[PDB]
RNA sequence: GUACGUGAAAUUGCUGAAAGGGAAGCAUUGGAAAUCAGGUCAGCAUCAGUUUUCGGGGGCGGAAAAAGAAUAAGGGAAGGUGGCUGUUUAUAGCCCUUGUUGUAAUACGUCCACUGGGGACUGAGGACUGCGGCUUGCCAAGGAUGCUGACAUAAUGGUUUUCAAUGGCCCGUCUUGAAACACGGACCAAGGAGUCUAGCAUCUAUGCGAGUGUUUGGGUGAUGAAAACCCAUCCGCGAAAUGGUGAAUGCAGGUGGGAACGCCCUGGCGUGCACCAUCGACCGU
RNA sequence: CUGCCGAAGUUUCCGGAUAGCAGAAACUCAGAUCAGUUUUAUGUGUAAAAUGAGAGUUUCUAGUGGGCCAUUUUUGGUAAGCAGAACUGGCGAUGCGGGAUGAACCGAACGUGAGGUUAAGGUGCCGGAAUGUACGCUC
RNA sequence: AGAAGCUCAGACGAGUAGGCAGGCGUGGAGGUUUGUGACGAAGCCUUGGGCGUGAGCCUGGGUCGAACAGCCUCUAGU
């Protein structure tokens, strides 16, 4: 009775404290970034930020008329659906393979809110091979305790980050299946993002049509 | 259990739920206070405005 | 709980309006070069088991109960212990002392009788 | 009423209702008229889920926006002003650099677990459990309740006919990659096409099990006796194979994997069916 | 009558056996293997990280053995057409939005509905949607 | 607690050849319903109502005048 209420009362208390170090933890990161940009510009010098190791993939073309090379990739990235966004590991073994479905998905670099917003709204774990909604912090911390994962919060570090567990973290979400864009595409979508259109990869703007999305 | 699913970003009630640290993230912070110090370096200045 | 059909019209089998030997009861086309098979636009549409009407409310009548065939007095005691989720029905080649008789019997027992005031 | 039980459809005449400017039938949504059936139908509030559309406030970022204004230096000139075509701020001013006012503003990107409204769709579930919040209790926290009205001679829901908008190429067969063709189809009713049996094989069920199978036949059966019931002797297949002979050497043989169980303190040990690789035999076992 | 599963569309050997695709029955396998995929390494082939998925076999029993269209490479070309391969696609088993109409064009793949948002294509009127905005060309 | 049943959760839904399952209807037979019926069985008709995704089923009214059905099994000139 009261041995289970102290327990999950602690529970609540340290996962504050993980969501506390958590925030201060982007927080810092993205205010020393903008402190050696600016320290770089007065010495005249340049600084180059890191590489992305995260990326957001969504599908934009159907399941119709599809090379069979083109859709086994798309088998293994899950994209089973057209709207469909899921995290992928950015690496050099994902470029190739992102490189080669250019015209079929759009990816780019989603920033700390896309991730947040997404786990909330759209995020469904794959419990016993079922798809349940993250409703409450329970559901995670019985499917990923093994990897001290305990909360939304932390799912939601674990993804952001890329920690030692974003495997099994990015095979935990289900696939988030994003209606289509509020707006519209633009005028021509399979055109590449460069030359125009709205596929292949586009950066930073991942995240506006992603609010769309959501 | 869980008939419904409820959006916690629509639901500050389920926001709690989930996030026991909602109460206390003063979004808003004021760091910007202090004699702004106008960082550019000269010979940037000039590159940027070059040709 | 109210009661909500998918579907009202009746599946009519096709061409069964031009045809007077061709009867209105459905029957599924086997044709291979079949429109309606198909499915293609104005055509008439096919029982499929999506119409299938919700299982809580499957059977019953508008007024929320379920028809239940009658012959005789003994038929309506059966259903003494469920007047409030059977109507009972009398058949109709009762006859008419067996209707009043059936009418008041179930009147007694409070079960609705659907075609009551009928012979 | 002998043109005689019941009297269907095709078809035809009459009457009523309606429609019709070179097809028609059909489908969807409603109106109108007709006709049925059984609480019906609205308004608002506070919420939940999905969503759309306007704003407000505040962080952060960039050349710590660029500008700009005001105000001090210097520089240059014009698409040359006052002055006198030519010149250098005068009786207009402009451009460039720097200082300053400066932690300037604003645009923009971005973020707020910041906030204020308007509209639409939805109400699934049915005692209590749960996760949470505010404080035993209360709550926007595992799915709608509350406050009212109007109407019952009507509202809703139908059903029939018709009109309007939108859509809708004739069915079957045949050929081909595919159509089209090519046949079939005036209309309606009734009839009309994988059946019975012998053998074989698979699978399943049932009875018995080293056996199994009564119904050639006999016994018997008063109530239907072509049924049911009982079974003497044979016989069929199986129990032995190999090409006359005719099988545990060895717990009807050891090793490994293995179903299942047991003992332990996940794993270990023991036992180890079926089946499969293995060394082995006996005349296939 | 409804529901579920669901091909082949052709190799390889002499009308067929075969294999392939689809199912069933019975086995073992989760500290395991697979893959119309990408990296890494060794010299296009070979070998070992990423990602996805539980992965295997044995028996036996149905249906299939055509073509059409298109891309690319290439072989010749030829008055000019085209002809010969290979290649994976699309159709074939399949409705829907658009292209005024359509076997092959652009989207999209299907239980019955409510709401929201789009694709391709569109917004003078027929026709749902700006006789919108900005800059040019044209009689 | 018709365990054949009850309940919770998730995903999926075109489909020819082929494969598999559950149902509807008809004639006759065994059992059963203290079954229906000249106070009207069966049939038929109807701009009457209801049920089912569907094959179909029940019913109001009219007509009619002697037989008929539900359930469990059997059977086929279904």
């Amino acid at each position: 009775a009261a041995e289970k209420k102290s327990a999950r009362q602690k529970k609540r208390e340290l996962i504050a404290k993980r969501a506390e170090a958590y925030e201060a933890e982007y927080r810092a990161a993205e205010r020393e970034q903008i402190e050696l940009a600016r320290k770089a510009r007065a010495e005249g010098n340049y600084f180059v930020p890191h590489e992305p190791k995260l990326i957001f993939v969504v599908r934009i073309r159907g399941i119709n008329n599809i090379p069979p090379k083109a859709r086994k990739i798309m088998q293994l990235l899950r994209l089973l659906q057209i709207n469909n966004g899921i995290f992928v590991k950015f690496n050099k073994a994902i470029k190739e393979m992102l490189q080669v479905v250019e015209p079929y998905v759009t990816y780019g670099i989603p920033n700390h809110k896309t991730v947040r917003e997404l786990i909330y709204k759209r995020g469904f774990g794959k419990v016993n091979k079922q798809r349940i909604p993250l409703s409450d912090n329970a559901i995670i911390e019985a499917a990923l305790g093994k990897y001290s994962i305990l909360s939304v919060e932390d799912l939601i570090h674990e993804i952001y980050t890329v920690g030692p567990n974003f495997k099994q973290a990015a095979n935990f979400l289900w696939p988030f299946k994003l209606s289509s864009p509020l707006g519209g595409w633009r005028e021509r979508k399979f055109k590449h993002f460069i030359e125009g259109g709205d596929a292949g990869k586009r950066d930073e703007h991942i995240n506006g049509l992603v609010q769309k999305m959501l | 259990a869980h008939v419904q699913k409820k959006n916690p970003l629509k639901n500050k009630a389920v926001l709690s739920r989930l996030n026991p640290y909602a109460k206390a993230y003063k979004a808003n912070v004021k760091i910007n206070s202090e004699k702004t110090p106008k960082a550019a370096g000269e010979k940037f200045l000039s590159v940027l405005h070059e040709n | 709980v109210n009661i909500i059909k998918k579907r009202t019209k009746p599946f009519k089998r096709h061409q069964s309006d031009r045809f007077k030997r061709v009867g209105e009861s459905w029957r599924k086309p086997r044709g291979i070069d079949s429109c309606v098979r198909r499915r293609f636009r104005g055509t008439i549409s096919m029982p499929k088991i999506g119409y299938g009407n919700n299982k809580k409310t499957r059977y019953c009548m508008p007024n929320g109960l379920k028809a239940f065939l009658v012959r005789n007095v003994s038929d309506v005691e059966l259903l003494l212990m469920h007047n409030k989720t059977y109507a009972a029905e009398i058949a109709g080649n009762v006859s008419a002392r067996k209707r009043v008789e059936i009418v008041e019997k179930a009147r007694a027992l409070g079960v609705k009788v659907t075609n009551a005031g009928a012979k």
